[PDB]
């Protein structure tokens, strides 16, 4: 038995645009209403070209992944490069089996070459569900709108980048246990991508 | 699959010979010079580091060990013998005397630990001793400066003085004469330089040769460079560099 | 007799034990099976021997499925041949119900590969000795293997093995050096039992019943099926217009 | 001058394109030895002597063709004497294929030895 | 000497018929490879033997991935090399997954060392005749080379040859060494080192190589690569149009 209990930013996503996935989300982590971590990386690579964001408890989504880690470094070595479908599975099996002691809202989001960007959302309980986007956390169900109406395919990675910076900002703002830095991940073929900006920027911008 | 060869691979005759112990026994010979030497002010350990091939470094060969950070040991023989020996040997000083009675071990009860494996792989059957001698170096407030050989056999001694591989009858001899009670930690340096340099030469540098002491340390290395809650353990391993400046002056 | 022949709880001084030599030398004087590897498929055809009047027609078969898109004939012992399929299905459901996708043929290949390496470092566990061609369409194309007692095995673009090794493999490298890797998977059909009948030319003392197979990206839609009705038809009619008749 | 020139450079960079250290369609000896005059009548003898050591590291067209082309160049040297003969000297230690074996017929290489030692000698 | 294969008994000898006969088969492949380090690289260029028209020129490996940055080059018979490779390959994503960190050279080294030693003293496993060549440059050890050879030994090398024409390829690589004064390739970059290797190995094994004839591999700071044929070429082409 835990004894407290953490919490992330609930509010995380995986747009597709012209050449691949950009993969956006908030970070946080407070235990209770003492605020354990401003920033934090819980923008996880759990292969070189497919990273995910981890949502629901620190504590459960940590020990997951580690796990799935292991599994997709043993997967590439022998069986070749996963997909971001192979990845899904690893990740939903332990959720299900030990539903009775985890809660984790996982996207896992990663580009392949053949199948272009994609986006495998898989809720608590754990199942795998293929969208061509997602907005996963509790406070997705009101940006749903915005997201269905403005989501396009193969849009320029200036207005993506703006379109992501804009969708957290305005998801932050009127969520409370989102919060801290908005980190942005660019998957292409070209490789990996990292951007931070801070709380003072996003608000802003 | 097992189950094929649960005889033991050691058995007697009206010699009493253990068949595996003997042939194993042979192999320390025909290993590096290796020796040991407790001044009873201090203990110095020194052995060859060596080349078998052109492009091998020496710098990524040793045969020093640390098995704590107090207790140093050096070895003839078979090189992977020691080296899954000496993991297994890690294993028990770690667990059972630094959890269990918080502190580090005293040699004399873990050479009981040592030998007691070692034995164990010749009374079980289907596997075999292991082809190494150790030398197991280990100072305590309680028991001094002490040094032990174990054997193959699992058999064990303590030796004031000792050397095991090649040239072992002539560098004993000469360093019994060399050894006082009260001896000086430079002079047991300079004569364990001495003895190697009597077995090698053609390829005998400094750089070569792997020193290690049992004394003097370096509390700067040991989370001490502030105000210390003890000195703490008292090996530290010799770099080359201070090896061949006193080869200069050997 | 030297513990090189009784034992492989040693390593030889031929890097081999001489029991696992002999599997090699015992798929040689068996039966034929070949692979062909084409552009968007694999073709596998076997000779299926026929010593009575007493055998059925295609009631008995040798190539036998692993998931469904994934076809597997061997040559060489029958017992041996039923052990290593048992495996090859188990570690192929357990990566569908794992990672929720058919498996890529380089995957299959390391995991029955593993096991075969398994069963020769051991002193009483017996070894494998069939020569298994296998292979099957998954979403980077088409890959056919070959698989051997020693568990040894490499990616082919042609296979052959058997009795009738020296005639298949000359016909079958002329074929596949003409065309860019094999052609279409339909040509394939008939070239391969050409192979099959120009092999049987080999043993003639018994007769044979011409069995082919082909999985195909979309020529079969993804799927490894028998070849029957027409298709095998057709490639006996291309098979004995060259070899007279 | 213009002729010698053009039509040395031209034949060159063929010869080392198609015979290359691997054959593309080679060129004969008769090719090279082409070049080899056009070049000596073109530009002086210490730049023939450089040009000519240059090119027998890539492997030739073989090592005894190499000894005929110095066989002929040592000869030119001797018509002309004076300061030609200074470079004899500068053939001979440049060029390793008659001051060191590369193949088991040199006859010619004690040959030009001989023709510069006699030189020497004087 | 003793009689090890009929029983697990040491020899007089000290080194047993299962260790002396894997020092010697480890080679009927007619391979031959070398890996050197660049100053900030490190290369392997190795034979590809590929014998028939039946087999794709390029399923036919004897180079393995074993990590992101770790490559391993087995020298043996390929069930072994391969038998090998699966281990080298759980232990070296079990080490991170334990241990937060990737697997560096000399721990995979001292994994399989401890194993080889292990089997050597079992009745009831064979040992394997591999030699396994690990490379990388490591992020604390630098440019790397780690060898290990059959026995359970194992020892860090400047650089390193392997199949019969081990000695031919040897007298080349100290030459260079001495000449230069250092026990690495004073080059920096990947493609001029790669070049270079290839030039000591023509001259070592007396026959030009062609791309279908070798494999690369590179091994670069936080990155391993494999090069391909097209790759392979381009090195290749200014061997052979320069003296």
């Amino acid at each position: 038995l835990k004894k407290g209990e953490v919490s992330l930013g609930t509010s995380i996503m995986a747009v597709t645009f012209k050449d691949g996935v950009i993969l956006g989300a908030d970070s946080r982590t407070t235990t209770g209403a003492y605020i354990a971590n401003r920033v934090t990386d819980k923008l996880t690579r759990v292969h070189d070209k497919i990273w995910c964001c981890r949502s629901g408890s620190a504590a459960d989504t940590q020990a997951i992944a580690d796990i799935v880690q292991y599994h997709l470094e043993l997967y590439t070595s022998q069986y070749g490069t996963p997909s971001t479908e192979t990845a899904a599975s690893v990740f939903k099996e332990l959720c299900y089996e030990n539903k009775d002691n985890l809660t984790a809202g996982i996207i896992v989001a990663g580009y392949d070459d053949k199948n272009k960007g994609e986006v495998y959302t898989i809720p608590l309980g754990g199942s795998v569900h293929k969208l061509p986007y997602a907005i996963a956390g509790s406070g997705s169900t009101f940006i749903y709108g915005y997201c269905d109406k403005n989501f396009r395919e193969n849009m320029s990675k200036e207005e993506t980048v703006d379109f992501i910076k804009h969708s957290l900002s305005q998801a932050i703002k009127w969520d409370g246990s989102s919060g801290g830095v908005i980190r942005m991940v660019v998957l292409t073929a070209a490789g990996v991508e990292r951007l931070i900006f801070y709380p003072d920027e996003y608000e802003q911008l | 699959m097992t189950d094929r060869y649960s005889f033991s691979l050691t058995t007697f005759s009206p010699s009493g010979k253990l068949g595996q112990i003997d042939y194993a026994l042979t192999a320390v010979k025909q290993g590096v010079t290796s020796l040991g030497i407790k001044a009873t002010n201090g203990v110095v350990i020194a052995t060859e580091k060596k080349s078998s091939s052109p492009l091998a470094m020496s710098e990524t060969l040793s045969k020093v060990s640390l098995l704590t950070p107090d207790i140093g040991a050096v070895y003839s023989g078979m090189g992977p013998d020691y080296r899954v020996l000496v993991d297994k040997s890690r294993k028990v000083a770690h667990t059972s005397y630094k959890r269990i009675y918080g502190e580090y071990p005293p040699t004399k009860l873990l050479v009981s630990e040592v030998a007691k494996i070692m034995q164990e792989a010749t009374q079980s059957g289907g596997v075999r001793p292991f082809g190494v001698s150790l030398l197991i170096a280990g100072h305590d407030e309680f028991n001094g400066f002490s040094l032990y050989q174990v054997d193959p056999s699992g058999s064990y001694f303590p030796w004031k003085a000792t050397a095991i591989g090649k040239g072992s009858v002539a560098a004993k001899t000469f360093l019994e004469k060399r050894w006082n009670d009260e001896l000086e930690l430079e002079d047991a340096i300079h004569i364990a330089l001495l003895t190697l340099k009597e077995s090698v030469e053609g390829e005998f540098n400094g750089d070569t040769i792997e020193l290690a002491i049992i004394g003097d340390e370096n509390p700067d290395l040991l989370g001490y460079t502030g105000i210390p809650t003890d000195k703490g353990p008292r090996f530290r391993k010799l770099t080359s560099q201070e090896i061949n400046d006193r080869l200069e002056a050997l | 007799g030297t513990g090189y022949d009784l034992s492989n709880s040693v390593f030889s001084p031929d890097g081999r034990n001489f029991q696992v030599e002999y599997a090699v030398k015992a798929v040689e004087n068996g039966t034929t099976s070949i692979g062909i590897k084409c552009n968007d498929g694999v073709v596998f055809a076997v000779e299926k021997l026929i010593t009575s009047k007493l055998l059925v027609p295609q009631k008995n078969v040798k190539i036998q499925v692993v998931d469904r898109h994934i076809g597997c004939v061997y040559s060489g012992l029958i017992p041996d041949g039923r052990h290593l399929v048992n495996r090859g299905r188990e570690e192929a459901a357990s990566f569908k119900k794992l990672y929720k996708t058919p498996i890529p043929i380089p995957a299959f290949a390391d995991r029955l590969g593993q096991y075969v390496q398994a069963h020769t470092l051991y002193n009483s566990v017996r070894p494998f000795g069939v020569s298994t061609i296998f292979g099957g369409v998954d979403k980077n194309g088409a890959h056919l293997y070959m698989l051997e007692p020693s568990g040894s095995y490499w990616g082919y673009k042609g296979a052959a093995t058997g009795k009738g090794r020296q005639s298949a493999k000359a016909e079958l490298e002329k074929l596949v050096d003409h065309h860019p890797e094999g052609l279409s998977a339909r040509e394939a059909v008939k070239q391969a039992a050409k192979i099959i009948y120009l092999a049987h030319e080999d043993n003639k003392e018994k007769d044979f019943e011409l069995e082919i197979s082909w999985c195909s990206l979309s020529e079969t839609n993804g799927l490894h099926k028998f070849v029957k009705g027409d298709l095998l038809q057709e490639a006996i009619d291309f098979a004995q217009k060259e070899i007279n008749g | 001058a213009q002729n010698d020139c053009n039509s040395a450079l031209d034949q060159l960079l063929v010869l080392e394109k198609k015979t290359r250290q691997a054959s593309d369609l080679a060129s004969s000896k008769e090719v090279l030895a082409k070049i080899v005059d056009l070049l000596a009548s073109r530009n002086k003898w210490d730049d023939l002597n450089e040009q000519l050591t240059l090119l027998s590291k890539k492997h030739g067209q073989l090592k005894l063709s190499i000894q005929y082309m110095i066989q002929k160049v040592m000869e030119y040297l001797k018509s002309s004497k004076s300061l030609d003969l200074n470079t004899r000297i500068s053939v001979i230690e440049t060029i390793r294929v008659v001051t060191e074996n590369k193949i088991f017929v040199e006859v010619e290489r004690a040959r030009v030895t001989k023709d510069l030692v006699e030189i020497k000698k004087e | 000497a003793g009689y090890d294969r009929h029983i697990t008994i040491f020899s007089p000898e000290g080194r047993l018929y299962q260790v002396e006969y894997a020092f010697k088969a480890t080679n009927q492949t007619n391979i031959n490879s070398l890996a050197v380090r660049g100053k900030d690289c490190t290369v392997v260029i190795s034979q590809k033997k590929v014998p028939d028209k039946l087999l794709d020129p390029t399923t036919v490996s004897y180079i393995f991935c074993i990590s992101r940055t770790i490559g391993m080059v087995v020298n043996g018979p390929i069930p072994d090399a391969r038998n090998a490779a699966l281990r080298a390959k759980a232990e070296a994503a079990e080490f991170r997954y334990k241990y937060g960190y990737d697997m560096p050279c000399d721990v995979l080294a001292k994994r399989m060392a401890n194993l080889s030693q292990i089997y050597t003293q079992r009745a009831y496993m064979r040992p394997l005749g591999v030699i396994l060549t690990f490379v990388s440059v490591d992020e604390e050890l630098g440019p790397s080379i780690y060898k290990t050879d059959p026995a359970g030994y194992y020892v860090g090398y400047k650089a390193t040859a392997t199949g019969p024409k081990q000695q031919e390829i040897t007298t080349n690589l100290e030459n260079h060494f001495k000449k230069s004064k250092i026990d690495h390739i004073n080059e920096e970059s990947w493609e001029k080192v790669v070049e270079f290797a290839i030039t000591h190995m023509i001259d070592a094994l007396g026959t030009e190589f062609s791309k279908n004839d070798l494999e690369v591999g590179v091994a670069t700071k936080d990155k391993f690569f494999t090069l391909s044929a097209e790759n392979i070429e381009e090195r290749l082409v200014a061997i052979a149009e320069q003296d």
